[PDB]
């Protein structure tokens, strides 16, 4: 599922605050996304992340 | 910037910080009302910060101006990272002074071996994270296209160049995107991407600015 | 890939020290596995994890 | 144990800690030379620790004995968790005293509603982690099979029972596996699994010991 993938920064070099679902903690946590690539466990807000993965 | 050094307050006057509540990308001031950055740094409601050194402390000598419009390059490909360039128009013109200055666009491209100055507030660790308060600088030469192509087989287009060291240890990193690569007083590159940061045989890849000067001029004049 | 999945404890209740490859840190890190279930990013030793994911 | 309380040093004398450099599972002493635990706790080179309270400090009143053989139930299914029971033979017989005692095996099963004592050194947070130094206890009733089946559709076999609270807040957790569920001085369960820990409508699932007494006796006598 998208919610089980680890948070991926990607090869781009920006530091954009995004959210991913952390299976261990069982909730969404923030991470810095590089701006391109990565995977689907990458959401704009904590709320969106929870609506999809919570 | 991994392996760099503290630039010194206001020694890179054309360097800007893109902010949306926190610094997310860098950029370069090309004139009192236009900033050049990377396409993947595109965002709605950007506040441009000029005359900045410590991004965490407002010293009162900075200039915070909102972006009125961000024009991404029409052929930017998020999958290939080709044409990774964006122009940002400031709501109002910056007050150019000893701390805020524009950087010149190139008329000629730079050749391999040229030493350039790269700057930003990105991660300083090639392993783990450590974001600086103050602006970091790094001197790095432009690599030959063959070296670049071999480090990133199938990934380098004619609008990209590699700069840095194949031995690793010195590179730009997350948080540096959109920042300037200035060689001989000219803006020749924009921080874009790379495999990790400061990794051996994985140098930084930058947008080849000399290929976009016309577009930049056409866009500025038409907006 | 197996190396991109988040570390999963599983529904069992033991606390067995295992290893998983952390993409962010780019190396293998330890975690406590419940003893059953979980996913493939679960190795006996750090060395085995590195041989497969490093 | 989430939502439990400190048992008190040596108040649960049949509780053992399974160690392989660190505590990984619990177990119950059924006689001076045999320990009952969960099948998924199976490991090579296990050191059994008896008379234990603070698993992090050796007080000198404990007994550390190596396992000579670990016999997993022949029908243990790692996918279903059915027959999640294992017997461990100690290299030498434990010295039974005020701190080390055996627990009685059942002749009759326990009914729904029976209050049992569950113990272990597992995580004390249903969210996050917090492992205790000393042994924790929890009083919890056995749930009705229908409640159990509805909480875990398709997952409960005739060799499993649910115990705890459907409202959540109190449950066994990671680090408790193999531990005792004692009701009226009899060993009726072994900590096994559950969805998370202390989650509402996700009570703990335990191995129904009364169904294995013959196997236990046959194995002990034949080994
Ligand atoms: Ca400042
Ligand atoms: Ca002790």
């Amino acid at each position: 599922e998208v919610c089980s993938e680890q948070a991926e920064t990607g090869p781009c070099r920006a530091m954009i605050s995004r959210w991913y679902f952390d299976v261990t903690e069982g909730k969404c946590a923030p991470f810095f996304y590089g701006g391109c690539g990565g995977n689907r466990n990458n959401f704009d807000t904590e709320e969106y992340c929870m609506a999809v993965c919570g | 910037i991994v392996g760099g050094y503290t630039c010194g307050a206001n020694t890179v006057p054309y360097q800007v910080s893109l902010n949306s509540g926190y610094h997310f990308c860098g950029g370069s001031l090309i004139n009192s009302q236009w900033v050049v950055s990377a396409a993947h740094c595109y965002k709605s409601g950007i506040q441009v910060r000029l005359g900045e050194d410590n991004i965490n402390v407002v010293e009162g000598n900075e200039q915070f101006i909102s972006a009125s419009k961000s024009i991404v390059h029409p052929s930017y490909n998020s999958n290939t990272l080709n044409n990774d360039i964006m122009l940002i128009k400031l709501k109002s013109a910056a007050s150019l002074n000893s701390r805020v200055a524009s950087i010149s666009l190139p008329t000629s491209c730079a050749s391999a071996g040229t030493q350039c100055l790269i700057s930003g507030w990105g991660n300083t660790k090639s392993s783990g994270t450590s974001y600086p308060d103050v602006l970091k600088c790094l001197k790095a030469p432009i690599l030959s296209t063959s070296s670049c192509k071999s480090a990133y087989p199938g990934q380098i287009t004619s609008n990209m160049f590699c700069a840095g060291y194949l031995e690793g240890g010195k590179d730009s990193c997350q948080g540096d995107s959109g920042g300037p690569v200035v060689c001989s007083g000219k803006l020749q590159g924009i921080v874009s991407w790379g495999s990790g940061c400061a990794q051996k045989n994985k140098p930084g890849v930058y947008t080849k600015v000399c290929n976009y000067v016309s577009w930049i001029k056409q866009t500025i004049a038409s907006n």
